[PDB]
RNA sequence: UGGUAUGUUC
RNA sequence: AUACUUACCUUAAGAUAUCAGAGGAGAGUCCUACUGAUCAAACAUGCGCUUCCAAUAGUAGAAGGACGUUAAGCAUUUAUCAUUGAACUAUAAUUGUUCAUUGAAGUCAUUGAUGCAAACUCCUUGGUCACACACACAUACGGCGCGGAAGGCGUG
């Protein structure tokens, strides 16, 4: 808000039995996919479960003394599920775009091209030709030169240094990300 | 100081004026104002803030007064701790000086605009 | 424990100590163990324990005693000094830096004179003390 | 360990109510100990069983709410 | 002063040698422990009566 | 201080009375005060003469944050080794398909 | 401190420049607890000598 | 409106400066876009030391400045 | 909206400034980060109390209501910020 | 109820609310009654006088005031009378009202 | 909104995290030196000459002056003006520019110069060395570069280089003296100079 | 319902404003900033029977020669404790309020 | 569990105590009506400079301006 | 329906 | 410069001077190249209006300073506390006197700080302008030259 008294009084109205379905039990639980991706390109939009302070500390307070709750959990580990599903099938559309990219019609027919007159000193004619040929290939490879990034699914590169892959890396889709896998991992080893 | 102040001019007239403003505890700031806000928050371009010691303070209570002056050069003043505002001393270029000015700096700056619809086109 | 009693119970800082105080005149014991003691500190600020900088303030207070003829330590010291905070400290590292060559030494009037120009907050005062290392 | 923001960190020492200390504007202010009862977004603070001690014989207050513009500052005593 | 931090090239610094520091003086308010308005303000009571 | 005590050789091999204190006095070397038995038992003999992944290389990650530096090092290195293993499955089908295609042509 | 030096002199040449250095130098403003300060100064050179 | 850059005191020991003496030392935990600090362990240094619980909270308004005393 | 003295105080970033406080202290050093609510950050700062000593802090924070004044360095003499008829180039829908 | 999330330029009309049944209850009654009342300001500046008109920012016209303040040295009391006067709400301690 | 005056760029609602990562931005850094060098070049080459006061002149200083002498002027043809006046600039900042470096490569084995001469390990700045290291994203501005750091730690002791005249150290370089006015020179030495 | 709307209508009003500081300023206003930041001009302003920073605020505007004659004075808002206006203007005239006629007639 | 806007309007009709900021004006009284900007309109109020009184007062309206706190007896 | 900044290839 | 990846973000609203009357639109609201009045801005324009604009028939002087000198000028005022030892005035956390061990910070400044007072030098500004080196005035002063700078009032 324009004026900081407004946004302390919008902080007190939403910090001031407790299974009911308008507490987001994702958040209720901690780390919410539809809170580490509010602002972000990759949003989802709108949680429609709201979000309190004051359950969550009392969530706190009794999972740190009382007890625990194994349905909030359940309801977690199957949004996580659902996500890191969606999330997989996005890499996977990504990993075949790259190797439809990797296998374009007139890249294949260069290609063929190259091999086709690729064909002691004969050995070395095509030890040659199998250099210009890999040359080609590193040519053809180098006109975009993206990899794919093993963990979120975006694309990274191999020639860029260490600094702007770790610019890369403190996002919030890549920590929020990290943060719902080491959580599904964490419920994998405990269920399993 | 002879000096005639406008009998009709507000903050936008005054700008690039020799103000001598006043604060709350007296530090008094003599300087040219170039920019203002809606907290009246002044910038001030070769500024000095003088002062009177505690003991110059007992002569001028009810003949020479030995003021303390210290250079700021350009200072930009917060407008919480400031009490009045007066108009010293006049700038060195007249009004009519600072009309073609601002016909020069319009026109430069149309120039500029036609410069980037060229670099556009 | 903090760092200043892992830096008792250490063995090497012993050993250092014993070489520093067998053979004070061997000027590369000193600065083996002054690193030593600087690198036992490896956050240097305010909010480290006093009473190991009491301890780096007698080390540097016996090596500029027993080398007084060290041009950059008392500059490091003063430095260090006014890293830690206080300015009057590191004026009396300064003029006994200078008493120690009698007011003729370049990089001490130098340095202090580079300090002077941000600590001062007196013309006049600096106007006389630039005058003095004219003079001198 | 996390971040603990003021309005959370006076909601969890509402929560404990351990025994509060709240000092208050300088030498006219007089320093009050009690137990926080409620508060809101302009920090005016409720209080119970509050004991008044001036800056270096304590007198009992009762019940206080406490504005916000002459709140300093608050300690677990 | 000789070092900075400042993504600026040298050319940059020499025109961004800063001005001298400030010579003080001795303050003439009262400090900011001593701020405070008039205490012992009598109760309007002696005007509603005489 | 605790747990110090000042020494100078210059006055006890020259056998005067201050030689050891506990206070910061000018001119004198700290040592530890368990110690002072090995600093006697050192200058015996002066004393008898007298008588007688290739991630996170802290160059590049050092304007960055100091918060979450442990896991972007992890981050990296998980990448540099996926970089790696998709060189070397690219180079190992490389010389597999286009060999069978030179045992076939 | 400055050191003053006087040398070879009767006792009418001593009385005369002494009067004659005391009549030209002007002294003034010296601090209160000096002479403690110049004590332990000496003390602390000649111990170092 | 806008959160204040105290991200680089997240874990460091700062001295907060009351009105003109009241120096409070202590670990940053937490603000807030209205510069209320929060410090745990907090402790009153004079020109003599005095403690002040395991947590406080105390109000920007009085809040002048902050010494950074740890290194960052 | 945000106004030219803010502006003005957000462009001298990473320079030699110079505060002084309500109270009386000034202080002198190089500015890290200004923000909207003129609560600054400066490095390498030398202190006066309004006692008179002069100390030195290393990471000073100070809140923007408790500023009598800053001092930029002069080369701010000439900016674009000053100028009335500067005119805008095409801004996006 | 939040501030920013009542309604648009219908605020008036509960100012206008909150003046007739709220706190305002005795500056209502004072311009409507024509009552001389008392008010002392930050400055030991009691103001006897009647109220013209109200404000938000307790910004009230008083008429006819006379005016009194103490000088502590001795102690001696000097008034004043000024008909017509725009004060200002910071300066506002305390208002009384004589029935 | 928000408006680089700078830049001339435009932006989306005032968000800080934007605002900060602009003004760390190459093109910005560019335009923003740039500017301010054209600023400060035009202050300073602004001749602002006073405005000329004429008066009518006594009798007797115009008896006097008009029978002294009559100097001569010297005037300079376009190119010739040109040409000096540019060498002049340069000159001007040239000495703008340098400084005396002679204390930092003149105490250079000495056994605190790992402590206050290697401007990292310095104790009141070296903090500011140590936090910007401008951190190279660009993997060009990292492979660029193919020469020795010769970073000097701070841990360097007296029980290295203990003779300074084995290991070869440097001869002094010469007091540079005024091209300008290098003809006046002693051409004859005192001494015999090997080499 | 702001009453520096009155203010704006007392434009070529010779009035006087006692500040918080304790200073009496007898002047004719020109006008006045919707926050109250108000002009005067053919000012004089006199610290009556002391306040030492308020003997300091008073002679360090220039034109002294402890009544000071100043030329045109603009005050701040916050600063201003009091002002008088004349005797002879109606106020049953010049407080008609229209912008609160206005919105009574929109209600 | 509890917020000063329900103890403050439960505050209304008791004999309430008012301390102000300069220790030398306490006002006792009956609580009337109290705004969102908790400014205090109290009646038969009691002046309390530094503990002893000086007199009966009536309908009196407190600014929120110089209060310390409010007090429930 | 977009903006700012950064890294590769032509 | 094109092509692509990544990091952050994707917007508080309403309106453009006021009053009175007439007409139109299905008590309330909107519009009129509709009419009268006030106010604001811009451009011109005039008021025997208000203030200022530096010798040259000399080697000066007006305004603002020196963060300039004499000047370390002259007259005053301060330059840390506590425990104990050898004496001690003594209501104090031995305060006071002479000497010292030790303990925490410990502005530099005493050529310092405040007040007083004169002389010299140097910086920025101007109409350094047109005629003449001249006998006017109680209705106190022919303001009846070409302008410039600041302002007031009046008209289109």
């Amino acid at each position: 808000m324009s004026t900081p008294a407004a946004e302390q009084r919008k902080l007190v109205e939403q910090l001031m039995g407790l299974h009911d379905p308008k507490i987001c039990k994702s958040y209720l639980v901690g780390e919410c996919p539809y809170d580490l991706f509010q602002g972000t390109k990759q949003s989802l939009g709108k949680c429609p479960q709201m979000h309190l302070t004051k359950h969550k500390i009392q969530y706190e307070r009794e999972v740190k003394q009382g007890k625990t709750f194994p349905e909030f959990e359940r309801e977690y580990l199957a949004i996580l599920s659902r996500f890191v599903n969606e999330c997989n099938g996005q890499i996977s559309v990504a990993l075949q775009n790259l190797k439809h990219t990797a296998e374009e019609r007139m890249k294949i027919q260069q290609v063929t091209e190259e091999l086709d007159v690729l064909d002691l000193i004969s050995k070395r004619k095509e030890v040659a030709k199998r250099v210009r040929n890999i040359t080609e290939n590193v040519g053809q490879s180098a006109q975009q030169k993206l990899q794919v990034c093993e963990v979120c699914g975006a694309y990274l590169s191999r020639l860029d240094t260490d600094r702007r892959l770790a610019d890369h890396f403190l996002g919030k889709i890549h920590l929020g990300y990290v943060k719902m896998r080491e959580d599904y991992d964490r419920l994998m080893k405990n269920n399993r | 100081s002879k000096i005639q102040v406008a009998h009709s001019s507000r903050l936008a007239n005054l700008i690039d004026y020799k103000l001598r403003v006043l604060t709350q505890d007296g530090r008094v700031y003599i300087g040219q104002l170039m920019a203002f806000d809606k907290h009246m928050n002044l910038v001030l371009n070769e500024c000095i803030e003088e002062r009177v010691p505690k003991t110059q303070l007992d002569k001028l209570r009810p003949l020479n007064i030995k003021v303390e002056k210290r250079v700021l050069g350009l200072t930009i003043l917060r407008g919480e701790q400031i009490l009045s505002t007066v108009v010293e001393d006049k700038p060195l270029l007249s009004k009519k000086e600072r009309l073609v000015r601002d016909k020069k700096e319009k026109k430069q700056a149309q120039k500029q605009t036609k410069l980037r619809k060229e670099k556009e086109k | 424990m903090d760092k200043y009693t892992a830096l008792i119970h250490d063995e090497n800082f012993s050993t250092l100590t014993l070489n520093v105080s067998r053979y004070p005149k061997s000027l590369a014991y000193w600065e083996k163990l002054l690193n030593y003691i600087v690198k036992a500190s490896a956050p240097i600020c305010k909010s480290t324990e006093p009473q190991l900088l009491k301890l780096i303030r007698c080390t540097y207070s016996s090596m500029l005693n027993e080398f007084p003829y060290l041009e950059n330590y008392y500059i490091d010291f003063a430095l260090l000094e006014y890293k830690l905070g206080n300015v009057s400290m590191s004026h009396k590292i300064f003029q006994r830096g200078l008493q120690a060559f009698n007011q003729r030494s370049l990089l001490l009037w130098t340095s202090y004179l580079k300090f002077c120009n941000n600590v001062i907050s007196h013309q006049k005062q600096l106007f006389k003390k630039y005058e003095t290392a004219e003079e001198y | 360990k996390a971040m603990v923001p003021p309005i959370n960190c006076i909601f969890n020492f509402l929560q404990q109510q351990t025994p509060v200390t709240i000092w208050l504007f300088e030498q006219i202010g007089i320093r009050i100990k009690g137990k926080i009862v409620g508060f809101d977004e302009f920090m005016n603070v409720v209080i119970d069983e509050a004991v008044e001690i001036p800056v270096n014989k304590g007198t009992p207050l009762g019940k206080i709410l406490l504005k916000g513009d002459n709140i300093t500052l608050i300690t677990s005593a | 002063m000789n070092y900075n931090l400042s993504k600026y090239p040298d050319d940059v610094s020499r025109l961004f040698k800063p001005r001298p520091p400030l010579s003080y003086k001795r303050p003439t308010d009262y400090p900011y422990a001593k701020r405070q308005t008039n205490p012992n303000i009598t109760g309007v009571a002696n005007l509603l009566s005489t | 201080m605790r747990d110090i005590v000042f020494v100078s050789p210059q006055l006890y091999l020259s056998s005067q009375e201050g030689w050891k204190s506990d206070s910061a006095k000018s001119g004198f070397i700290p040592i530890l005060k368990n110690d002072l038995q090995r600093f006697q038992d050192s200058l015996k003999h002066i004393v008898d003469a007298r008588n007688s992944s290739t991630q996170y290389k802290v160059d590049t990650n050092t304007l960055s944050d100091l918060p979450s530096d442990a896991l972007d090092q992890l981050c990296k290195d998980i990448i540099e080794f996926r970089t790696k293993v998709v060189s070397i499955e690219k180079e190992k089908k490389m010389k597999s398909t286009y060999e069978e295609s030179r045992r076939q042509r | 401190f400055q050191q003053f030096q006087v040398k070879a002199c009767h006792v009418s040449k001593f009385m005369n420049e002494l009067s004659n250095f005391f009549s030209q130098v002007e002294f003034g403003k010296c601090e209160a607890n000096v002479i403690n300060y110049f004590k332990r100064e000496y003390n602390r050179t000649y111990s170092q000598i | 409106v806008s959160t204040p850059e105290l991200k680089k005191y997240m874990d460091k020991k700062i001295l907060l400066n009351i009105n003109g003496s009241r120096k409070v030392a202590g670990i940053l935990r937490g603000y807030d876009i209205f510069l209320n600090v929060v410090l745990d362990d907090a402790m009153e240094i004079n020109g003599n030391n005095h403690q002040l619980g395991l947590q406080t909270v105390i109000r920007g308004n009085s809040i002048i400045s902050l010494e950074a005393l740890d290194a960052i | 909206m945000n106004g030219i003295p803010v502006k003005l105080l957000n462009e001298a970033q990473g320079h030699i400034v110079s505060l002084e406080l309500t109270t009386g202290a000034t202080y002198r050093g190089k500015l890290v980060e200004s923000e909207d609510s003129m609560n600054v950050q400066l490095r390498d700062v030398i202190a006066t109390e309004p006692q008179g000593a002069v100390t030195h802090m290393d990471q000073i924070f100070v809140r923007g209501s408790q500023i009598k004044f800053i001092v930029v360095p002069d080369l701010l003499k000439n900016a674009p910020l000053f100028k009335k008829n500067s005119s805008r180039p095409m801004p996006p829908i | 109820r939040p501030k920013h999330e009542l309604s648009r330029a219908e605020l008036e009309e509960l100012e206008e609310f909150e003046f007739k049944h709220g706190p305002m209850s005795l500056i209502n009654d004072a311009m409507v009654t024509r009552t001389p009342v008392i008010i002392s300001l930050r400055n030991n500046h009691k103001i006897i006088a009647r109220v013209k008109a109200f404000d938000r920012h307790c910004n009230m016209v008083l008429e006819n005031v006379k005016e009194l303040w103490t000088e502590k040295k001795n102690v001696i009391n000097r008034e004043r009378f000024i008909s017509k006067l725009f004060l200002r709400g910071d300066s506002v301690i305390v208002v009384l009202k004589t029935p | 909104r928000y408006y680089c005056e700078y830049c001339h760029s435009y932006l989306t609602h005032d968000t800080l995290s934007v605002r900060k990562s602009h003004l760390v931005g190459k093109n910005h850094l560019r335009i923003t030196a740039d500017y301010y060098r054209n600023k400060a070049r035009d202050i300073i080459n602004k001749h602002n000459h006073k405005r000329r006061h004429i008066g009518k002149r006594g009798r007797k200083e115009r008896e006097n002056s008009s029978q002294n002498e009559t100097l001569k002027v010297t005037c300079l043809s376009n190119k010739e003006k040109r040409h000096i006046m540019h060498v002049k600039k340069m000159n001007q900042k040239e000495l703008a520019q340098t400084s005396i470096d002679t204390l930092k490569l003149l105490y250079d084995g000495s056994p605190g110069y790992s402590k206050v001469f290697v401007d990292a390990n310095r104790f009141d700045i070296g903090d500011l060395v140590k936090a910007s290291k401008l951190p190279q994203r660009a993997n060009e501005k990292s492979a660029h570069h193919s020469f020795k750091q010769t970073s000097r730690s701070r841990d360097e002791t007296c029980e290295s280089n203990p003779f300074p005249r084995l290991n070869n150290p440097k001869k002094l370089e010469p007091p540079k003296i005024l091209s300008q006015w290098s003809n006046t020179i002693p051409k004859t030495s005192i001494f015999y100079s090997v080499d | 319902m702001k009453l520096v709307n009155f203010l704006k209508k007392l434009r070529n009003e010779q009035v006087t404003i006692e500040l918080k500081n304790g200073t009496t300023v007898w002047g004719t206003l020109q006008s006045v900033s919707p926050q109250m930041n108000a002009i005067l001009t053919d000012v004089k302003l006199t610290l009556p029977q002391s306040n030492g920073i308020a003997m300091a605020s008073l002679y360090l505007t220039g034109g002294q020669q402890n009544i000071a004659s100043l030329q045109y004075i603009n005050i701040r808002g916050n600063t201003i404790r009091q002002i008088i206006l004349p005797d002879s203007l109606n106020l049953d005239s010049l407080l008609v309020d229209q912008k609160q006629l206005n919105s009574l007639r929109r209600s | 569990p509890v917020n000063p806007k329900p103890f403050l309007k439960g505050l209304v009709n008791h004999r309430v105590g008012v301390k102000l900021k300069f220790n030398s004006t306490e006002y006792r009284g009956t609580l009337v009506s109290t705004d969102n900007y908790f400014n205090l309109q109290l009646n038969e109020a009691e002046e309390f400079v530094a503990g002893v009184s000086h007199g009966t007062l009536g309908e009196i309206f407190i600014r929120c301006n110089n209060v310390l706190y409010i007090r429930e007896l």
